[PDB]
């Protein structure tokens, strides 16, 4: 179905959302 | 001995938010030093309430529960954003999803903050790290 995908940024990049 | 935990990533689907528990630990009971698990918030509760009601516990204070994320105003907007097709323009779809992620990532700051927290000071406390209880909430089911 329709998810959100949320990944933490390993330093320094920045966190992240995917929709899905 | 040593025991760190951290949440490096997590979903949230229809009816459900899942987290990505990652551990590395030198404690003889694990079957690896480094590993993975996946946790709906419900798992959290548990643990949490195992906590509480064991009373081999008394006297020590349990780290506050996390609260349950709420994503259900955000879930949907994403229905909708699927859905709605009909005469939004592809300027108007972009900016509607540019507006959404940024609505998502700030609720998934906040909820894996609270999450992570809670096992992290578990896993500080010399008495709690070595909870049975906690020890299946990181490795079970590999």
């Amino acid at each position: 179905g329709p998810a959100v995908q949320f990944f933490k940024g390993k330093n320094g990049s920045a966190d992240q959302v995917i929709l899905v | 001995s040593s025991l760190q935990v951290e949440i490096s990533d997590a979903v949230s689907e229809r009816d459900k938010v899942k987290f990505t528990v990652q551990t590395k630990s030198c404690l003889p009971h694990f079957a690896q030093t480094e590993f993975s698990v996946v946790r709906q918030h419900e798992e959290f509760i548990w643990l949490h309430d195992a906590y509480v009601e064991n009373e081999e516990y008394a006297g020590l204070i349990i780290p506050p529960a996390p609260p349950r994320p709420d994503f259900e105003a955000s879930r949907e907007k994403l229905q909708k954003l699927g859905e709605g097709d009909s005469s939004v323009t592809r300027e108007e779809f972009a900016k509607m999803k540019q507006e959404l992620e940024a609505e998502y990532l700030a609720i998934f700051k906040k909820t894996v903050a609270m999450h992570e927290v809670f096992l992290q000071r578990l896993a500080a406390h010399p008495t709690l790290r070595r909870d049975h209880n906690f020890f299946v909430f990181l490795e079970y089911g590999q």
